[PDB]
């Protein structure tokens, strides 16, 4: 560090930030010299490491939505709703295996990292390059219809094997590729994959169960921790100044319906019982299943999904 | 439109927001998962969220206390970890929905306690102005002494003049020693209190055991004391009209009885 | 009223009425004097029964 | 039957409120859990399990469990005098450089003879190879074709005192029974 | 607020359209969602003569 400058000389060093260090990055780096104040450079960050597992897809992957909100009905069978989480949170089940060379970096990272903060790539959004991205170019053009990309986000490319992917940042979205601000160390022809990435959490830590001498069955579920922007939509029609659900439900499975009542204090002793209506109103219940078979589709009730807000907004 | 969502069935969307306050410093604090911008305020998002248990007015000061729940590493929760702050911590509640700028005040007080049940959480009990009133309300004795502590709205005495600053030459577990209060007589300083800046316009109060030369012995040990920082010490009364006159010469605010009776009655057995 | 802000109402407290004094006695302080001095109020209807 | 095992962590203190919960370390250490069969075929089998159980006195008493994994593959020779194990980069030194837990080594060699070493410290050394260091001596020079493989040893005890020994035949014959082992932070610290 | 009277309906219970007035509260913005009062009939007075 003791080294003379030269006058009208500029010596820019080079900050090298490793990998390897504790999670929150708390650096107060103090340039200290004769007859100047104190001018400490402070370094402010997080470190994270990516989850660079790719679950097979031989069982359906569960996305789960779940938000609060809790409400309370007076006697007569009118409801008042509060909503109370805007940004649902996610959650995410799959089965995943480790064979060659991944069960010994899986067992290492989950005895490591632990109960960590992660970088989940989004396996459902999978994407194949259409052409090479030549080492140190800045903007990586792909489709971004209906993907979970977001201005200032994360992208995660990968290659066959685990150790084969870089994490960059993802300034805004033009529709037809990703501005970056950081270029690429290294280039990927056609056939690596692009994953959109977010922050997510272990809510459990796997169980693993051996298979043979090095392999792994693992059922990994992670919960992102950062909120999930979507366009709320709702459906074209519209009746009396509400939405209308046109979907025709698939029958692949028999659904049925019920008239749920508010047919408490029914009041039994030893004789006989009675019942009284308090409000002597039925509201149905309907079960309703779809297919998506297209991007659209699923895009579509994912937007119906957010603007329902679980039960406040009717339709 | 707060009282129409409020009464409105489908935008119900309740967030509320709590305002700590100690004079020109002031820490914001909100349930949700995002900064909330009001009246030019932001209020920060605390990792793992910050929740009540509910708001109780049932007339008892001992039973309508108000509960706040955080983490451990809340900021304004931290002053307390060492030692309780000098000043009473001014707290204000608001209710607001997301996408609407209009907010209702809900609750109004100060901190009451602080604990911390767990290392991930930590329960804050806030309590209202109505249970300062189960002290007692005497504060009236016929005794020899003043009966009043220097510098209070009955003394009216101003001690502006005698404000001594100084730095402190050599700080200890319980003594703190400076060269300049050796210049005075044995027991001046004995009485008074030191006060100092601690954060902006906010200084933090200590007590004076006794004074002695050079040395100063303060009341519950000088943990929180800066070694280098500004000090300012003020004097202290004794009580004695002697004391009262010859020092500060506010005999005729002098508010003990000295010589006006100890027992003598009008009703007694033998006068003489 | 139920639709218009109301969830349950639960308790009723009927109350009874056979109970209940008939007769109260109010002991006040005459600032003229000082002396105590007590009024007398009388409930007929609840006294009759 | 597949067996699996997991970290078990104190991870408690989630504190969930509305918006976004918030998980903490307090210790920051994970305690494996491994599972173990084992059939007798025999009486002296039998009467030494049983006594390995009275020894145990529930999770009183600790012992060594050794797993049976092939985690670290030698991939150059080492001589005897040498403490520089040379391994496949598996992110050890990111992860595991010195710490209860995941830091000893059985060489298990090909003939049978097997050598218990302690990790000290794991530096890295290249993108796919890495320099592990060991305690002391290897006891002779071993080629990477002559290494099965190296199960982390870890200090664990009984997670379940009930103890099931399911007799099928009789004394001379054949049984049956399941153990579970977890980690424990024992042996004077 | 504490002593504030209002009135309450419910058909459904056979109670008319009744003046009470508030007593002890207690109510809950997050998380139950549930406001419960404490209310007296209205019979409080003080004659002039
Ligand atoms: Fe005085």
């Amino acid at each position: 560090p003791p080294l003379g400058f030269a006058a009208l000389e500029e010596r820019t060093w080079t900050v090298s930030i490793g990998t390897d260090g504790p999670p929150v990055v708390n650096a107060r780096i103090v340039w200290r010299l004769q007859g100047e104040p104190n001018l400490v450079l402070v370094i402010t960050g997080n470190r994270i490491i990516a989850w660079t597992f790719a679950p097979d897809w031989g069982d359906s992957i569960v996305e789960r939505l779940s938000a609060s909100t809790n409400i309370l009905q007076s006697e007569s069978a009118v409801t008042q709703r509060r909503a109370m989480r805007l940004a649902p949170r996610r959650e995410f089940d799959a089965n995943m295996y480790a064979v060659d060379r991944e069960r010994q970096l899986l067992d290492m990272t989950l005895f490591g990292w632990g109960a960590r903060i992660w970088a989940l790539p989004i396996w459902p959004d999978i994407q194949l390059l259409h052409q090479p991205l030549a080492a140190g170019s800045l903007g990586i053009p792909c489709d971004t219809a209906g993907l979970d990309f977001r201005d200032g986000g994360l992208a995660m490319l990968r290659g066959e094997d685990a150790f084969t992917y870089e994490v960059v940042e993802v300034k805004t979205v033009t529709a037809s590729g990703l501005d970056l601000v950081r270029p690429v160390q290294a280039a990927w022809g056609t056939g690596s994959r692009l994953y959109p990435v977010r922050t997510a959490q272990l809510t459990e830590q796997p169980t693993l169960t051996r298979l043979t001498d090095t392999a792994q069955s693992a059922r990994v579920s992670f919960l992102v921790m950062e909120p999930s922007a979507w366009p709320e939509l709702m459906p074209a029609t519209t009746y009396r100044g509400r939405p209308v659900l046109e979907q025709r439900p698939d029958e692949s499975e028999d659904l049925t319906s019920s008239y749920q009542r508010l047919l408490s204090t029914l009041d039994n002793g030893s004789a006989i019982p009675r019942v009284t209506d308090v409000a002597g109103m039925a509201l149905p219940v309907i079960g309703h299943r779809w297919i998506g078979m297209g991007r659209a589709e699923r895009s579509a009730f994912r937007s119906l999904v957010y603007a329902l807000r679980g039960q406040q907004k009717p339709l | 439109s707060f009282n129409s969502r409020e009464s409105s069935l489908a935008d119900g969307q309740p967030v509320r927001l709590y305002q700590f306050s100690r004079g020109a410093i002031r820490w914001s604090y909100n349930s949700s998962d995002r900064d909330i911008t009001y009246q030019n305020q932001i209020f920060r998002t605390v990792p793992g969220g910050i929740t009540d248990n509910g708001i109780i007015c049932s007339g008892d000061p001992q039973s309508d206390q108000f509960v706040i729940t955080a983490p451990a590493d809340l900021d304004v929760a931290l002053l307390y970890k060492t030692r309780s702050p000098s000043d009473a911590i001014d707290l204000v509640v608001y209710d607001m929905h997301y996408g609407d700028a209009e907010a209702a005040v809900s609750w109004v007080g100060q901190i009451g306690d602080v604990d911390w049940p767990t290392v991930d959480s930590c329960r804050i009990t806030c309590v209202s102005e109505d249970e300062l009133m189960d002290q007692p309300g005497l504060t009236d004795t016929y005794c020899r002494t003043c009966t009043a502590i220097v510098g209070d709205h009955r003394c009216k005495v101003n001690l502006v003049p005698y404000r001594v600053t100084l730095t402190p030459q050599s700080v200890s577990a319980w003594v703190i020693s400076s060269g300049v209060v050796a210049g005075y007589a044995d027991g001046w300083f004995t009485g008074g209190y030191v006060e100092w800046q601690v954060d902006g316009d906010n200084y933090d109060r200590r007590f004076i055991e006794q004074h002695a030369g050079a040395d100063l012995h303060i009341l519950g040990g000088t943990e929180g004391i800066p070694a280098g920082g500004q000090l300012r010490v003020y004097p202290g009364c004794d009580g004695l009209a002697q004391t009262c006159d010859d020092k500060f010469s506010n005999l005729p605010n002098f508010r003990g009885f000295n010589a006006m009776q100890g027992k003598s009655p009008f009703d007694g057995d033998q006068v003489w | 009223d139920e639709d218009s802000g109301l969830l349950e109402i639960t308790q009723e407290k009927t109350g009874s009425t056979s109970l209940a004094p008939s007769q109260l006695i109010v002991k006040y302080i005459d600032q003229i004097d000082g002396a105590q001095r007590q009024i007398i109020v009388n409930n007929n209807a609840v006294a009759a029964s | 039957e597949d067996l699996t095992s997991s970290y078990q962590r104190l991870l408690s203190t989630l504190d969930n409120g509305s918006a976004i919960p918030r998980v903490t370390d307090v210790a920051g250490m994970a305690l494996p859990v491994i599972g173990h069969r084992w059939i007798g075929m025999g009486r002296a089998e039998r009467s030494a399990f049983r006594s390995l159980v009275y020894a145990l006195r529930g999770q009183q008493k600790p012992l060594w469990v050794p797993t049976h994994a092939d985690d670290l593959t030698l991939v150059a020779t080492v001589s005897q005098l040498s403490t520089a194990l040379d391994v496949r980069n598996i992110g050890y030194a990111r992860f595991a450089n010195g710490r209860p837990g995941r830091r000893d080594i059985r060489i298990e060699l090909y003939d049978g003879t097997v050598y218990h070493r302690r990790i000290l410290t794991s530096t890295e050394l290249d993108a796919d190879t890495e320099r592990v260091a060991i305690d002391a001596a290897l006891g002779r020079l071993v080629e990477p074709t002559d290494v099965a493989r190296i199960c982390f040893m870890a200090l664990c005890s009984a997670a379940s005192d009930v103890v099931e020994i399911e007799h099928v035949t009789d004394s001379e014959g054949v049984a049956t029974a399941a153990l579970t082992f977890k980690g424990v932070r024992d042996d004077e610290f | 607020n504490p002593g504030q009277p209002f009135l309450i309906r419910s058909t459904p219970r056979g109670i008319p359209e009744t003046v009470v007035r508030v007593g002890r509260i207690e109510d809950n913005f997050l998380g139950d969602g549930k406001i419960t009062l404490t209310v007296v009939q209205d019979q409080f007075n003080l004659p002039a003569t």
